[PDB]
């Protein structure tokens, strides 16, 4: 197995010529940590329009061509792709991107995505869920950065914890991306921490022992604490 | 209830690592057959749990994933 | 250049498990012989259903794993992929799925496409138009199958006349595509005529010399004849 | 007026080539702005010139292919 993340990147933010979005660089340069200059890492744009337009197809070239740019500025490998779809299609071409990214070549096995930026009004959430769905309809694992304007780019090199909150079921998926973090620059000087949360059943000292041996099955350097849930 | 759960969660998290760099958490299955209530709730929840958290990633695998 | 057609078909039929849809099997037929055992083939398939649910998803496997089958016995080399659409986002799904087909891949550079099936009542013919915009958008050439009912499968041997009609600007892509139909054993027994149809400041004459050694120019065998537009 | 180009076409067609096993013509440039009415005409233009031909290919390039 020896599984990786082969990423997939759903961007659905406004362009304009006059700004550039900082989350979006800011999701770049996350998956760009993650991949360590390795793999090919699809990132696709969402812009409205009409996609029999002519100048909208222009448009969506130009926000490909800035794509590009940008990935390689932060080292991330990979392919920039714009779609261009009517504001009341915008759930099927989104779902319809999921299903059909990979045909002939490798397929992404994990989605990458940002929390959504407003706070709840009563959309921007009505794409969010329709993104996690589509990831686990299409087999992909699914990431969800929040607070991805506070995350570094590669000028800063963090120092601290890296904590991964490990429950009763889950995987050790968690585990990995932290542990790939780690291997990149801008996460190297952190230490690795893994907590667990322990229930009313299980006893505080077991759990920390199976911990301890899984983590040193999947051959990462981590430490291991248990905290308790109830109180 | 899942507030209580959620505040409590929230509770743990600041304990522990209210100071710590980055935070990595399972995100919970989603609501079903979009129900738009069951969607405000659903990111509440997280939201909550989440509260003054800076740098925070969820994850969800297939659970088909074989690491080693 | 050397530009041979790499095929993107898109099937927009229902499907069912009592039937094999004959026009479905003919324009893969079509396909295989434009293709002769070369090259890489894209099928895709739109089926109507909830992109999120797992018994639809369980249904589109099945028509993947027909398409693959029939692929196969028509000797046509290629991918296979069912997409599943909501009922209103079709118009997304469709062009999204132009727009997103060879990421990181050969990309197709010709759609083809069957005729609408029935008549024209007051759908069918909504979807056909948005496919032919689609191709052109995406630079694809776009080649529609009409009466496909009536095509041959490789068990026939057509004799008899292959004729293009050239017109006063189009290019050379209908006399390369019977060509290629003429290299398959199912065409290999019929001649290969071009039809100049002339305005009238066209002199006949002349016409025919020029696409004579325009043919001549391509390394195609084709009689040549001219036909006056006027009565 | 468009009819009477397309009869006349078809006219052509099934003068030359009713017998003959397969026909390829050009593709007209589809209309514009999705109106309804553009679209049933476009379709009806095509099925006139073609009525009675059994198996007809249209084509469309882009224009920029390069055969040789």
């Amino acid at each position: 197995s020896n599984w990786r993340p082969q990423l997939l990147l759903l961007l659905s933010m406004q362009w304009s010529k006059e700004i550039i979005d900082v989350r979006y660089l800011n999701l770049l340069n996350l998956a760009s940590q993650l991949k360590a200059g390795k793999g090919l890492t699809v990132v696709t744009a969402f812009l409205q329009g009409d996609p029999t337009s002519p100048d909208d197809k222009k448009k969506g070239e130009q926000v490909k061509a800035r794509m590009d740019f940008d990935m390689n500025q932060v080292r991330l490998r990979g392919f920039a792709k714009t779609l261009v779809h009517s504001e009341d299609q915008v759930r099927g071409s989104m779902s319809t991107l999921v299903q059909s990214v990979g045909l002939g070549g490798l397929k992404p096995n994990t989605m990458l995505i940002s929390w959504p930026v407003h706070e709840r009004e009563e959309t921007e959430y009505n794409t969010f869920i329709e993104k996690v769905h589509a990831a686990s309809i299409n087999d992909m694992a699914i990431v969800v950065a929040k607070g991805i304007i506070d995350f570094p780019s590669a000028v800063f090199r963090m120092s601290g914890m890296i904590d991964v909150y490990w429950i009763v079921h889950d995987g050790g998926l968690c585990l990995l991306m932290g542990y790939l973090l780690k291997q990149h620059k801008v996460w190297r000087g952190c230490k690795l921490r893994v907590i667990g949360i322990a229930q009313e059943s299980d006893n505080n000292v077991k759990m920390q022992e199976d911990l301890q041996k899984y983590v040193y099955q999947l051959r990462i350097d981590a430490k291991i604490m248990i905290v308790e849930l109830a109180d | 209830s899942k507030m209580h759960t959620a505040v409590r969660l929230n509770e743990l998290l600041l304990q522990h690592s209210a100071n710590s760099q980055l935070i990595l958490l399972n995100l919970p299955k989603p609501p079903v057959h979009k129900d738009q209530q069951a969607l405000d709730d659903y990111v509440h929840y997280l939201e909550v749990m989440t509260d003054k958290l800076n740098r925070v990633i969820f994850v969800r695998g297939t659970g088909k994933e074989v690491i080693t």
